[PDB]
């Protein structure tokens, strides 16, 4: 089972999103590691990075490194996340 | 009110450079690289005719696997790139059925489109030209050869599509 994430990056680069595919049996690191690719991000490892739901306004989720993505993340609100450095 | 902003569309088969074209525009750069895309979203200010504006660009899958996401980002836009490349014949023919579902989801015959004739700095073209304006003619749409690559027609391609949406916003 699969579903559409959009991430975006802090970076000023003109891009508000992209999207990836995400499946049930993904865990946090190969989301990052996807997310990367995706956005080009190569000189770090990706133990620097962390994966944020945006929940509302003003609460953010941050999914844990070694969780199942679908169990951890709130999918009562849209599939937005934020790929950043720790 | 505040400054304008116009929700632009880049769809066409996929391969055909839509990512490509959208990367230049933004970021000025041009990587050779196979990432086909999900859905992918820019913005970029601009002046277009004197008018400082918002382009919110919308980068869209080509693989038919996605082909079911293609009814909302219809109704969204407001103006469509129809994208194919000068060395890929299917890509020239599939863009009949990307302007009908357009037509069909806007319900309308006039929808502000660019047909855009990409990969131009590559040798060994299989769609001429005449061909392409002569299809552009018939749907009553501009044309513009571009190449993410050398910027051919490039900031034209989006530029003219937004004085599409200009036009039509009037009429
Ligand atoms: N030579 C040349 N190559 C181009 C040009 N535009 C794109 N390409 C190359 O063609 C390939 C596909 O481009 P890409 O931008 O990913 O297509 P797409 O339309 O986004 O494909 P998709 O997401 O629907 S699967 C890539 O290798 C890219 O580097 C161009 O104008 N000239
Ligand atoms: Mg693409």
């Amino acid at each position: 089972d699969t579903c559409i994430i959009r991430i975006s990056v802090e970076d000023n680069n003109g891009n508000m999103y992209k999207s990836i595919m995400l499946t049930s049996q993904d865990k946090t690191p190969a989301v990052i590691q996807r997310a990367m690719l995706k956005h080009n991000l190569d000189s770090d490892p990706a133990e620097e990075y962390e994966l944020v739901q945006v929940i509302s306004e003003d609460k953010e989720l941050v999914i844990p490194d070694s969780a199942n993505v679908f169990y951890a993340m709130n999918s009562q609100v849209n599939f937005d996340f934020i790929l950043r450095k720790k | 009110g505040s400054m304008t902003e116009y929700k632009l569309v880049v769809v066409g088969a996929g391969g055909v450079g839509k990512s490509a074209l959208t990367i230049q525009l933004i970021q000025n750069h041009f990587v050779d690289e196979y990432d086909p895309t999900i859905e992918d979203s820019y913005r970029k200010q601009v002046v277009i005719d004197g008018e400082t504006c918002l382009l919110d660009i919308l980068d869209t899958a080509g693989q038919e696997e996605y082909s079911a996401m293609r009814d909302q980002y219809m109704r969204t836009g407001e103006g469509f790139l129809c994208v194919f490349a000068i060395n890929n014949t299917k890509s020239f023919e599939d863009i009949h059925h990307y302007r009908e579902q357009i037509k069909r989801v806007k319900d309308s015959e006039d929808v502000p489109m660019v047909l855009v004739g990409n990969k131009s700095d590559l040798p060994s073209r299989t769609v001429d030209t005449k061909q392409a304006q002569d299809l552009a003619r018939s749907y009553g749409i501009p044309f513009i050869e571009t190449s993410a690559k050398t910027r051919q027609g490039v900031d034209d391609a989006f530029y003219t599509l937004v004085r599409e949406i200009r036009k039509h916003k009037e009429k």
